[PDB]
């Protein structure tokens, strides 16, 4: 079965993603900021 | 035509210029103009008054 | 600047000294400290590097 | 993504379709104040 | 080239990888808040812990901080590193940190925004890498001790040489080079460009604006005599005018109106692009406090005007326009004020227009003529084509007036411009 | 009348302005600070006049 949601994020403080910040950085819309 | 423009020499080199078309005993000059350092031997206007040739000998 | 603001120093005071019917005010001193400061700033605002 | 196919952006088209921004003297008739067209004879 | 020139090339290109450990000391010790010897010792985690502190007090100044918590003061933004990252990745990196530069170019006073590009400088290099967007928002603190500190860990790029002199000078830069640096042609580029994406984001504040303007003024100033210069100038910063004037905020239109009329001054212009600027001007005129710096912007314009048709009447679509803007109770008001500018030929040209296209405000002449001398050849204008309205339009009170006027004052011309028409 | 005296008729109509030099706005940077937009404004139409 798919990891619990509350798992995705141990994984992602154990592993050490990245990748939902180069998301985040591509999804960065200047515009919506301001 | 009546002339606008009245300009005084002087052996200092300063030319002041009067418009005559704005009178008092003391009248103001528009313009004391003094790149000339020595005496003013001539002056002249252009005949439609739009350029005043001073010099000096 | 000692050559420009002492200058200035003695036309303020020649006001002060010898003024029959001088004001309280410190009009002309204000006015010779904009003189000043303004020849100041020109001064200071000279750069002798080369840019 | 583009095609063209008192509204605001007057002065950008102008400036795109004149070179030259500088009224000709020759139309007018004053002289210019600091520059003098002079020729020698 | 030789070996050397080409090995140069590399080391740029080669400047923040950290290959050894001195590299590491020289890269490490640069910052904003903390000396050399200090900055050598600290880690990552001790300078994003004080970031997100400080990055915490901005976003209760402003709400739109708290956005890049998100992406760049992320706990995993300390593992992030560039020199590792892709060509594709770089980009939205630089995106984050240009946005970010903009934000921080209006609270750099407060205490809290140097922490902030701390983290900024340490972990993501903007001082090697973003080296112009860095400085050209913080252009306007030039005197400003924070500007000093930038100067001291930054390389200058081509651009920005002017102030090669006084990186790690006691004295902040002068007043006068500032000019200098905006002089070049190139750089006025790269300004006009940061500066239109600021009004796109509507990111700007009024003293940005006082200082883009003093700039961009004194550089008309400062090539009053060339007058080629002058004309490669108008292309860049008229084009700044049309984006400056687009902006609903009022100081940016407001700064529009200073650097239009210094070129119309400063060079004259054709009357199209003049009558091409009231339009622009007159489309987003809503806030009073610039509706009054736009008159007398009207009034400046024309007076620059010196050619056949100076006097001439606006295009009535222009004449629409202004009175919807300014009805003719304003432009008497601003007739009444003592202290006013010259403007006898836009009111000869206005006072023309009414009488081609408006009869009902037949009447408003009489007091507008009164309030204002206009010139001797201004008023034959105003004579000739009140003499065709009376051929063609129906003889009214208000009409016959306006020659009663002309019959008080100045009877003898009013015979010559009958004599010549009629 | 004449032609000419219409033209020479506007010579006179014509009033001097101002030139801008280059030492006129530099004193700009020295006031340029905590001051609204429309105080610098009219400054510059006080040099410029």
């Amino acid at each position: 079965p798919p990891p619990d949601e509350e798992e995705q994020l141990l994984a992602k403080f154990v592993f050490g993603d990245t990748t939902d910040l180069q998301e985040n950085l591509a999804k960065f819309n200047a515009d919506f900021i301001f | 035509k009546q002339n606008r423009w009245l300009a005084v020499g002087s052996e200092s080199g300063f030319v002041n210029l009067y418009d005559r078309n704005n009178t008092s005993s003391t009248p103001t000059p528009v313009a004391a103009l003094d790149q000339l350092t020595t005496t003013i031997s001539n002056l002249q206007f252009s005949p439609d008054g739009q350029i005043l040739c001073m010099a000096s000998r | 600047i000692a050559r420009v603001l002492a200058a200035k120093a003695a036309v303020s005071l020649r006001y002060d000294a010898l003024a029959e019917d001088r004001d309280d005010s410190g009009d002309i001193g204000l006015e010779s400290r904009a003189k000043v400061e303004n020849r100041l700033s020109q001064l200071e605002g000279r750069d002798l590097r080369t840019t | 993504d583009e095609s063209d196919s008192g509204d605001i952006n007057a002065l950008t088209k102008i400036l795109s379709t004149t070179y030259n921004y500088k009224d000709t003297l020759s139309n007018s008739k004053l002289l210019p104040p600091k520059k003098l067209d002079i020729v020698r004879l | 080239s030789s070996l050397s020139d080409q090995l140069a090339q590399v080391a740029s290109n080669n400047a923040t990888v950290a290959l050894d450990r001195k590299r590491r000391q020289k890269l490490h010790s640069a910052s904003l808040i903390y000396n050399s010897k200090t900055a050598a010792t600290q880690d990552y985690d001790f300078i994003f812990e004080n970031a997100s502190k400080a990055l915490e007090e901005l976003s209760q100044i402003e709400p739109k901080f708290a956005i890049f918590s998100r992406t760049l003061f992320s706990e995993s933004s300390i593992s992030l590193d560039r020199n590792v990252q892709t060509k594709e990745e770089i980009k939205d990196l630089d995106n984050a940190i240009n946005a970010y530069l903009l934000l921080a170019s209006s609270k750099w006073y407060l205490a809290p925004t140097l922490h902030a590009t701390e983290w900024l400088v340490r972990r993501f290099q903007i001082h090697v890498k973003n080296t112009e967007m860095l400085l050209l928002s913080t252009l306007n603190y030039y005197q400003t001790p924070v500007f000093k500190r930038i100067l001291s860990i930054i390389k200058l790029p081509p651009l920005f040489n002017c102030l090669s002199n006084f990186v790690r000078s006691e004295k902040p830069p002068t007043a006068l080079t500032m000019i200098k640096l905006f002089n070049d042609m190139d750089f006025l580029k790269l300004y006009t460009s940061y500066l239109d994406q600021c009004i796109k984001h509507n990111a700007t504040y009024t003293n940005q604006l006082l200082f883009t303007t003093c700039c961009f003024i004194n550089v008309v100033a400062f090539n009053s005599n060339n007058d080629e210069k002058l004309n490669q100038l108008v292309p860049i910063l008229l084009e700044i005018s049309a984006k400056l004037l687009a902006s609903k905020s009022k100081d940016c239109q407001i700064a529009a109106h200073t650097i239009l009329v210094v070129f119309a001054t400063a060079l004259p212009l054709k009357k199209t692009i003049i009558l091409a600027a009231m339009e622009t001007i007159l489309s987003n005129l809503d806030a009073k406090e610039a509706k009054h710096s736009a008159l007398l912007t009207i009034c400046k314009l024309f007076q620059t005007l010196k050619g056949q048709g100076n006097v001439d009447q606006l295009p009535s679509k222009i004449f629409k326009l202004f009175d919807s803007k300014f009805d003719t109770v304003s432009i008497l008001t601003f007739l009444d004020k003592e202290d006013k500018p010259v403007c006898d030929k836009f009111i000869t040209s206005y006072t023309r227009s009414i009488a081609r296209y408006d009869r009902s405000k037949l009447n408003i002449i009489l007091s507008l003529l009164k309030k204002i001398r206009l010139e001797r050849y201004e008023v034959r204008l105003i004579i000739t084509d009140l003499i065709y309205l009376s051929e063609i339009l129906e003889d009214k009170s208000q009409l016959v007036e306006l020659f009663e006027y002309f019959i008080s004052i100045n009877e003898d011309l009013v015979l010559k411009c009958l004599k010549s028409l009629g | 009348e004449d032609e000419e005296d219409i033209a020479l008729e506007f010579i006179n109509g014509e009033k001097k302005d101002k030139l801008v030099n280059m030492n006129s706005f530099t004193s700009m940077f020295d006031n340029i600070q905590n001051v609204q937009m429309d105080t610098f404004f009219d400054r510059v139409m006080k040099v410029l006049t």
